[PDB]
């Protein structure tokens, strides 16, 4: 009832000491679909869930290519996406060109969380409508990352993000003391097992509507779409 | 950030690595950009076109070029020739083709051999005085009947009848001048350029109604 | 309104006439005609420091007004002398007129410096500056680049060599004002005469500064 | 103070109907010094297009730095490779990018098009070009192409030539160097190997 | 010290009434050597003092500066006529000081004035 | 406008890492009256560089380099700057500010043992840069760059003591050439270790 | 070449010099700055003082050099005033750097700087032409700098009293400027409990 | 009550108050309680760090940075805003080191932050920062120093501060201490128990202790603790707890 | 800017029916926020400030809480009210004395260092962008030709010269305790200007002063340096004071 007056702008304080449109804008990562994102001790694995408009329409892509050994994932708005994605593929290719070495997945995502950090601030702008996975590879091992509009970032072991993620986190979280000795097989099927409990009991996951993304020891980013899935597909199980 | 980031004008005091009067400013932006197109400020061999001679001239049928590659197909419906510089020739007719297309596609009309011209002339005359060196003949059908234009790196510009330029420009100007003549046949003003381009010292073309056509 | 302006002008100098004249005085010198010149003053000036003032002298009025206690002399191109002295003695008239007392001889300098300094050079304006203050005379010498220097005694122009053979001779620290003016107009002579005095019982510290007129 | 300095080299190319060679020496030089004597000019671009310069070293480093950047570019832009006449036309708008303060290098592309066979294309440091047979750049290029002029043929045969050639080239030239490098661009992919001299 | 100061060709490719008699070339070198200098010397002297403030106090001084110069300069008059600045003078310090920009060439009394619409088009950043 | 030779420089590759001399003279020109100062730096535990040339734009690259290895080593990721990325950003530098006709005089060499494997580079004024065995700038670089090249073209492989003995007498021939000091550092698996003055 | 033989700027030899000579000598309760006279003049003081403790002696263009030494004072009266504590020599020295060596290419100015302070004592530092920062025991600079620099090097010793060192530095200074002039010479020792300066005339 | 005049940072209250600033400085309240204790020759700095779920990695959203070689940090409220002020005295320490050769005094620093943040709460394009800090150092010629900054803008040094939900239960059990005649080995122990008592754990789920100090053991560096120390605290907290 | 409030009581660019600014008399309130007095007089030749010091805290450091700063050499100040905006203020004229000093060859004097920050305050009342700072500054220093001198500016931008000022919650009772004493007598010394300004705070806030609750700040013709008062000091003027 009291609230209307300290909630229209992100410079303007509440009397409790809380900024209410980071809030909201935090309510627009739960807008889109499931991405679940786990890693091993040798590989990083992206799985995302694709929807359509209608039968006639081609399913909308999730995982982007940023560089030769980092990948995101999406689930938020799409304009917001698109220009965090340009200015990944900048900072990355820049630091190639200057150094003849690949960026670190660390500093990469410290840069992102300084640039989202000032939209929300300042007069006349709004925080960034959008969250991502990043998976990458480099002296250190897999990495997996997340961001949140709030300019926050977390290094996890295995996230999911997306509408109604808390099954696919529950299952992660009682099956997390086997994912650091699986191969990419077995791995991606444990990402596939997560990314299954997000659906209705009746329906089930097709080839049409799931994307894959492997980055590994000696194996570079790469996307599996459309008939390519087949082979991961092949060993699930009847949904017990 | 945010602060610095409401002032409109990013001066290097406000940016990292900051100290003294200078600093690890100038040493921070080596990147390779990310997208724009423009000619670097003045401070080896350049191929140049020495030995070449051509020939055109307009009559009742269209307009007949020769030369001894040397000629540009700016368009099905344009024609040019090069004479100096190759390198700056090729550039600047390329922006005279895609100028060209631009205009077409806008306007749901072909241009006129003038406006090309005239285009060519002001894009070269900028740079009047850098070092840029070419000579082009301008060749085309439009509304008006048959066109030709010289225009060079000196800002000239001049429409006429009968152009050469070329190691041998005097000897073939004056035969085609004797053999001139308005109400020419296509086989006889075939026969005069030939000629002509002989005794300067081959291809040939012809434009039309509806674009140009190689004879040889 | 003209259709080829977008911004705003703005004041000061104008180089318009750069190239116009660089290629202009060539031609004119290939084939060998003349164009007006620049005036130019080259008669000698001193200066020394007595006992409780500053004495300044000149040959033929030539000795320009700063302030009530400041006084100076010129040599060199005639119009950036003029331009200079006024320039300074407007700023500290304004700056008398906000604090309230009269001005000091080091501020004088200092804007002096500053500006020659400014313009490199371009200016051809050697000065010699003297005042009177609270802390007790002074006197300055001042270069067209933008150097000075704090001397007892200076001398400039065409012939400053005998003017200085002759302060060498016969100086001689905390004097009278007459042998200063004597000596003064000897100095001058061995190169009609005109001599400031500025003296400290003629000014009073101790009461509210007041426009004076010109 | 000449911001300019010459290093020689040399460079040469071959196209057939479905194959191409690109060879260079291997040396770096000042004139009278000698700074190395393992220094390829050769420099893989994609699976099926190699480019070789020669001239001042330090231009040739950015020119290759500026190629790998562009080419990285358009396969995120456009989700596919770039062929070879787009690299020929790209190259060349570079080059003229710099008209009134030139780079000082001399490059050749060679490699395979859309339809599978041979192309070579020679530039010059404004960024005029053409395609060719066959072409030969660096210092030793006026004395090396008449020979060639004046001598399409099997991958066998022509290795043969490239290697003789180079062979009476190097001890008539100053800067070439100790080892020849031969880069083989096919439809399996690309293969390389030095032939010491 | 305040004085002294320490590949910009498009195509368009991204009026000629309205703009002429220019090229590249005369441009490319000054006329004079006092000719970037004099042009030049207000923004000069606010770099030096931002230099000097933020190498011995921080960063919040100079971004102070220049956080009330942008507020106090956006209460002016349209660009064709002429404002006074007082306030900037004020906050500036070239309140009580006299320089070579105010007795020479009057800027309230130009031989040149274009149309109003152009200018605050201009000025706004569309032209 | 008048330009003077600069200091000489030397430096060999062994089998556990590398050797680098330098020379302690000031300059060889006016500035002669400016002895015994130091031309190595200690970059971090696995690179060191040796220049020569002007000595205020060699103190303004020494700054801006250990700024940035403090900069690294303070964010603790576990990622440090390798001997190659540094020789990249010097040349990248070094080009950079040729290209605006306001170049650094210097010449660096650059040596390092990362990966078990070492390193040896060179950058000059104009953003030449390239990888040898043995490496010899400044005032007798062609009248030691053959003679470290034959010596090591005899034996591919070179041990610790024997590198430091064939710089040693490198250096008295040039002392010889025309006539005191100099000091040597080496990179290893320990690390670098800076011995001098000699 | 120019390349590999890392060729240099040479900037003490862009213009003759014809100018005074200036010595700084370090003692072991302070430092000992000295300048000789060598047109007009001979009533000139050429010692210009930075701060209550910190002098400083100039070489090159006269207007360059007093731009320079303002814009310092400046500087490190405002330093002091800041962080609340007398100034160190090694903060003058390195603002004097930092114009010296940024405007190399404008400017004719070299410098050198003499002073004490409670952590270090007396020091003595050189900034000549082309930015360069070392500190010296002893430093010469001028026009007697290759003439006096030999004599100077072999008859220095370890630190003295302040009246050995004084004399030395008179010694040093008269054989410079008696090269073959003027007779004023300025000198002046700097200590904790303050400057002490003297002119030797006849 | 400042009904009607609490929308900018620029408008002043009746009675003479800047509303947004209190609102600012209520906001720090919403987060967990960090603890810094200055004694005889160091600063050692303890952080109740909670834990979201347990897919996260252990140094995930740590708050404690490293500003420079001597200097250590602790923050409270705001995350991103404590990020970008780290950034920030990182940066200030760098220019000073650059600009004149020598490690830059905690003093200095921590006037220059403070004039940083305080710049925020005068104008009305920008609002005011939503988070307290504590800055921590020593070295051999000046001694163990303490400050802390609000986001109204005023530092002052301490013998012992704490910041956080539960300062005051946090103060209340510091001013029990003789922390002047110390060493840090007997004060890490302390500020773990202190940590342990004021925690609350039907609120709180679960928390995981973090520690580092700096002073003459680390030879004037700040540190992470040793696992094998922050376990000996760890014990004899739980011990002392029943 | 995100535009301005709307009414009489809520802008500083908006002008009362009856013609006056309430932002700045606000602004003038802001002022007994800290809760502490400030008293300076002048002297035949010497110039006092007193002002009180509470320590609440028991961990807090006493040696790092003060209200008395120094702008140049010669120069005393101390600030009543925010404490972060009477920092700013400090910094602001620490740098305009050294661009004075600068610009002119010679030291600035007090009534010139009021009067231009006094020029820059008033700017902040006649834009809709910037706020007034809720601080007054009273500076003291020694000039050439005349004696002591005691300046106070305010936020609204009145600066003027004084005999013996004060600032603070007991302003009134200061003033008209300091308007007794002037007109019954003002031929004062050292000792005398000291133990009159100590004795106004005391009889005003009806408190028994300790030597740690005070700081005193003074300027004398012999030595014109601005000096901070000790302890020990502060306890004999105090002891002389009891006798």
């Amino acid at each position: 009832m009291f609230r209307n007056q300290y909630d229209n702008d992100v410079t303007v304080w509440s009397p409790q000491g809380r900024i209410h449109q980071i809030e909201y804008a935090m309510e627009a990562v739960k807008q889109g679909s499931a991405t679940v994102g786990l890693k091993s001790k040798t590989h990083a694995v992206l799985v995302a869930l694709k929807r359509a408009q209608s039968e006639l329409a081609a399913h909308q892509k999730k995982i982007l290519h940023v560089d030769n050994h980092i990948g995101i994932s999406i689930a938020g708005l799409t304009a917001d996406a698109r220009l965090l994605c340009n200015f990944m593929r900048q900072e990355c290719l820049d630091s190639r060109f200057v150094f003849d070495r690949p960026l670190p997945v660390s500093r990469l995502v410290s840069l992102i969380g300084s640039k989202t950090q000032i939209p929300t601030q300042r007069y006349g702008r709004r925080p960034y409508g959008v969250g991502l996975l990043i998976a990458g590879y480099d002296d250190m091992g897999p990495h997996i990352f997340q961001t949140c509009p709030s300019a926050n970032y977390f290094d996890c072991r295995a996230m999911s993000i997306g509408a109604r993620s808390q099954s696919a986190r529950t299952y992660l979280e009682r099956h997390m003391s086997e994912f650091m000795e699986c191969n990419l097989n077995e791995l991606v099927k444990h990402g596939l097992r997560a990314l299954r409990e997000t659906l209705p009991a009746e329906q089930d996951l097709t080839t049409k509507n799931v994307s894959i993304g492997i980055v590994g020891k000696d194996l570079e980013f790469t996307i599996y779409d459309d008939d390519d899935v087949s082979p991961f597909l092949e060993g699930l199980e009847e949904r017990p | 950030m945010a602060l610095a980031s409401v002032l409109e004008r990013p001066l290097p005091v406000n940016q990292r690595g900051f100290f003294g009067l200078g600093g690890r400013a100038d040493l921070l932006d080596l990147g390779p950009g990310s997208l724009s197109d423009g000619l670097s400020l003045a401070a080896p061999g350049i191929e140049m076109l020495h030995g070449t001679t051509t020939l055109a001239f307009k009559f009742r049928h269209g307009v007949i070029v020769a030369a001894d590659k040397k000629v540009i197909e700016i368009n099905p419906y344009l024609l040019g020739t090069m004479a100096g510089g190759a390198a700056d020739c090729s550039f600047w007719e390329r922006l005279l083709a895609r100028q060209c297309r631009i205009y077409e596609l806008r306007n749901k009309e072909r241009i006129s051999v003038a406006a090309a011209s005239k285009l060519l002339a002001n894009m070269v005359y900028q740079y009047k005085g850098m070092g840029l060196s070419m000579g082009t003949m301008i060749c085309g059908w439009d509304k008006r009947g048959p066109g030709l234009y010289y225009v060079d790196s000196e800002g000239n510009r001049i429409s006429g009848a009968t152009f050469s330029v070329g190691s041998g420009s005097v000897y073939a100007y004056g035969v085609m001048d004797r053999g001139y003549s308005y109400d020419l046949e296509v086989e006889q003003a075939y026969d005069l350029a030939r000629r002509a381009i002989y005794q300067a010292t081959v291809n040939l073309y012809h434009v039309r109604e509806d674009g140009w056509i190689r004879v040889s | 309104a003209a259709v080829s302006v977008y911004a705003p002008p703005v004041g000061g100098f104008s180089f318009d006439n750069c190239r116009r004249n660089a290629v202009l005085e060539a031609d004119f010198a290939k084939r060998g005609y003349k164009l007006p010149k620049v005036r130019k003053t080259g008669t000698t000036i001193a200066g020394v420091v007595y006992k409780d003032g500053i004495v300044l002298g000149a040959d033929t009025s030539k000795i320009h007004f700063i302030s009530p206690n400041i006084y100076c002399c010129g040599a060199g191109t005639a119009a950036d002398t003029d331009m200079t002295t006024q320039l300074i003695s407007s700023n500290l008239e304004l700056h008398s007129l906000s604090t309230g007392r009269l001005p000091r001889v080091v501020t004088a300098n200092r804007m002096l410096k500053q500006m020659l300094f400014r313009y490199q050079g371009y200016i051809g304006a050697a000065l010699v500056l003297g005042g009177v203050d609270v802390t007790g005379p002074h006197l300055y010498s001042i270069y067209p680049h933008g150097s000075t220097d704090k001397l007892p005694y200076v001398t400039m122009g065409s012939g400053s060599l005998a003017a200085m053979a002759v302060f060498e001779d016969k100086f001689r620290p905390d004097m009278e004002e007459e042998e200063a003016k004597n000596l003064v107009s000897e100095a001058i002579a061995a190169g009609n005469i005109d001599l400031c005095v500025i003296s400290k019982n003629k000014l009073d510290f101790l009461r509210p500064y007041t426009v004076p007129n010109k | 103070f000449s911001p300019y300095v010459f290093n020689g080299g040399t460079i040469l190319a071959i196209a057939g109907e479905d194959f191409a060679i690109v060879a260079s020496d291997t040396r770096l030089s000042e004139g009278f010094s000698i700074h190395t004597r393992d220094s390829p000019k050769c420099y893989k671009l994609t699976d099926k297009t190699v480019i070789g310069c020669s001239g001042f070293h330090g231009d040739c480093l950015t020119l290759t730095k500026i190629i790998e950047a562009r080419l990285k570019m358009y396969k995120h832009s456009n989700n596919k490779a770039m062929t070879t006449g787009a690299i020929a036309a790209m190259l060349s708008t570079i080059l003229y990018s710099r008209r009134f303060f030139p780079y000082y290098v001399y490059n050749i592309i060679g490699g395979l098009d859309e339809e599978g066979k041979g192309a070579v294309y020679s530039f010059d440091p404004v960024g005029s070009y053409q395609r060719d047979s066959f072409k030969a750049g660096g210092s030793a290029s006026a004395m090396l192409q008449p020979l060639l002029d004046n001598q399409p043929l099997s991958l066998d045969r022509a290795m043969r030539l490239v290697k003789d050639v180079f062979i009476s080239a190097a001890e008539r030239d100053v800067y070439t160097g100790d080892a020849l490098r031969i880069c083989i661009v096919t439809k399996e992919g690309i293969r390389e190997e030095t032939v010491s001299l | 010290m305040n004085a002294r100061g320490l590949d910009s060709i498009p195509v368009t490719e991204l009026d000629l009434l309205r703009k002429g008699f220019s090229c590249v070339k005369n441009e490319l070198l000054p006329s004079h050597p006092l000719e970037l200098s004099e042009k030049n010397f207000q923004l000069n002297q606010d770099k030096m003092n931002f230099s000097t403030l933020r190498n011995i106090q921080g960063l919040f001084a100079p971004l102070k500066l220049q956080m009330e110069f942008k507020a106090v300069q956006q209460v002016q008059r349209l660009p064709f006529l002429s404002s006074s600045n007082l306030s900037l003078d004020v906050l500036r310090g070239n309140d009580e000081t006299i320089g070579f920009e105010d007795i020479l060439n009057d800027p309230s009394q130009s031989e040149v004035m274009g149309e109003p619409h152009l200018m605050v088009e201009y000025k706004l950043g569309l032209l | 406008n008048p330009m003077v030779t600069g200091t000489s420089v030397l430096g060999v590759k062994f089998e556990g890492g590398v050797v680098i001399a330098a020379d302690m003279l000031g300059s060889y020109g006016s500035l002669a009256r400016f002895r015994n100062i130091s031309r190595i730096m200690r970059v971090n535990n696995s690179t060191m560089l040796g220049a020569s040339g002007d000595y205020a734009d060699f103190q303004y690259l020494k700054q801006v380099l250990g700024q940035m290895v403090i900069d690294e080593e303070l964010l603790g990721d576990g990622h440090s700057y390798s001997p190659r990325a540094i020789h990249s950003w010097l040349t990248r530098a070094m080009y950079s500010r040729r290209s605006k006709m306001n170049p650094l005089w210097n010449t660096m060499v650059i040596g390092g043992y990362a990966d078990g494997e070492s390193f040896l580079g060179y950058v000059d004024m104009l953003g030449v840069a390239y990888e040898a065995p043995s490496l010899a700038t400044g005032y007798g670089a062609y009248l030691a760059q053959p003679l470290l090249r034959e010596v090591l073209e005899k034996q591919p492989v070179l041990s610790q003591t024997e590198a430091r003995d064939l710089v040693e007498r490198c250096m008295r021939v040039l002392y010889y050439r025309d006539a005191n000091r100099f000091q040597t550092a080496t990179v290893t698996e320990k690390g670098v270790e800076i011995e001098g003055p000699l | 070449a120019w390349g590999p033989e890392a060729f240099t700027p040479d900037w003490e030899s862009r213009e003759v010099s014809t100018g005074t000579t200036i010595m700084a000598v370090q003692f072991d309760g302070g430092v000992v700055l000295g300048a000789d006279s060598r047109i007009a003049n001979r009533v000139t003081d050429k010692l210009t003082p930075i701060h209550d403790r910190i002098f400083c002696c100039r070489s090159g263009s006269a207007a360059d050099t007093q731009a320079v030494a303002d814009a310092v004072t400046y500087q490190l009266g405002f330093h002091s005033i800041e962080l609340n504590e007398p100034p160190l020599v090694h903060t003058a020295a390195s603002l004097f750097k930092e114009m010296c060596y940024r405007y190399r290419e404008d400017l004719m100015a070299g410098i050198i700087i003499a002073g004490w302070d409670p952590q270090e004592g007396g020091q003595g530092y050189s900034v000549p032409m082309g930015g360069m920062m070392v500190r010296q025991s002893f430093a010469i600079g001028g026009s007697g700098s290759s003439y006096i620099y030999g004599y100077v090097d072999a008859t220095y010793r370890e630190g003295m009293t302040k009246e050995e060192c004084l004399q030395f530095t008179a010694n040093a200074l008269a054989l410079a400027m008696e090269r073959d002039s003027g007779g004023v010479i300025r000198l002046a020792a700097i200590a904790e409990s303050g400057v002490e300066r003297q002119v030797l005339l006849g | 009550i400042g009904t009607g005049y609490d929308l900018s940072a620029s408008t002043f209250s009746p009675d003479g108050r800047v509303f947004q600033v209190e609102y600012a400085m209520k906001a720090v309240e919403n987060s967990s309680t960090a603890i810094g204790i200055r004694c005889k020759d160091g600063v050692v700095f303890g952080v109740e760090k909670l834990v979201l779920s347990k897919l996260y990695e252990e140094g995930s959203n740590k708050r404690l940075f490293n500003v420079d070689r001597h200097v250590g940090m602790a923050v409270a409220g705001l995350l991103a805003d404590a990020r970008s002020l780290a950034d920030i005295a990182r940066e200030e320490a760098s220019n000073f080191r650059s600009n004149f050769g020598y490690n830059i005094p905690l003093k200095h620093l921590a006037d220059r932050v403070a004039m940083y943040v305080h710049a925020y709460t005068l104008y009305s394009a920008v609002r005011p920062f939503g988070c307290s800090f504590m800055l921590g150092s020593y070295s051999v010629n000046d001694g163990a120093q303490l400050y802390m900054i609000d986001p109204s803008g005023v530092s002052y040094g301490y013998w012992g501060c704490a910041i956080g939900k539960a300062r005051q239960a946090a103060k209340t059990e510091i001013e029990k201490l003789q922390m002047k005649e110390m060493t840090c080995r007997d004060i890490v122990k302390e500020v773990a128990k202190i940590i342990y008592i004021v925690h609350d754990e039907v609120k709180d789920k679960a928390f995981e202790l973090e520690l580092s100090w700096v002073g003459e053991l680390t030879n004037g560096r700040h540190e992470i603790v040793p696992k094998d120390i922050r376990e000996e605290a760890e014990k004899y907290a739980k011990e002392s707890l029943k | 800017s995100r535009g301005s409030s709307a009414g009489f009581d809520r802008h500083i660019t908006i002008f009362s029916p009856e013609g006056r600014l309430y932002q700045v008399e606000y602004a003038f309130k802001a002022i007994n926020q800290g809760g502490l007095t400030s008293v300076a007089v002048r002297g035949k030749d010497c110039a006092v400030i007193v002002t009180q010091k509470k320590v609440p805290d028991k961990l807090l450091d006493s040696s790092t809480v003060t209200h008395l700063f120094k702008i140049t050499e010669n120069i005393g100040c101390v600030m009543t009210g925010m404490t972060a905006d009477s920092r700013s203020q400090v910094q602001r004229a620490r740098y305009e004395a050294a661009n004075w000093k600068y610009k002119y060859g010679y030291e600035i004097p007090v009534d010139m260092l009021c009067k231009r920050i006094a020029d820059i305050s008033q700017v902040y009342t006649q834009n809709a962008e910037m706020r007034p700072l809720g601080c007054c500054m009273i500076l003291i220093g020694i000039d050439e030709e005349q004696g002591p001198q005691v300046y106070k500016c305010d936020p609204a931008g009145y600066y003027c010269g004084f005999k013996a000022t004060a600032a603070g919650v007991k302003q009134t009772e200061s003033t008209s305790f300091l308007e007794k004493k002037v007109k019954k007598k003002f031929d004062w010394t050292f000792e005398q200007t000291v133990e009159t300004a100590i004795t106004c705070l005391s009889t005003v806030l009806s408190i028994d002063f300790k030597p740690s609750e005070i700081e005193v700040g003074v300027v004398t013709v012999e030595n014109p340096k601005f000096r901070i008062l000790t302890e020990a000091e502060i306890d004999a003027h105090l002891v002389a004071l009891a006798e």
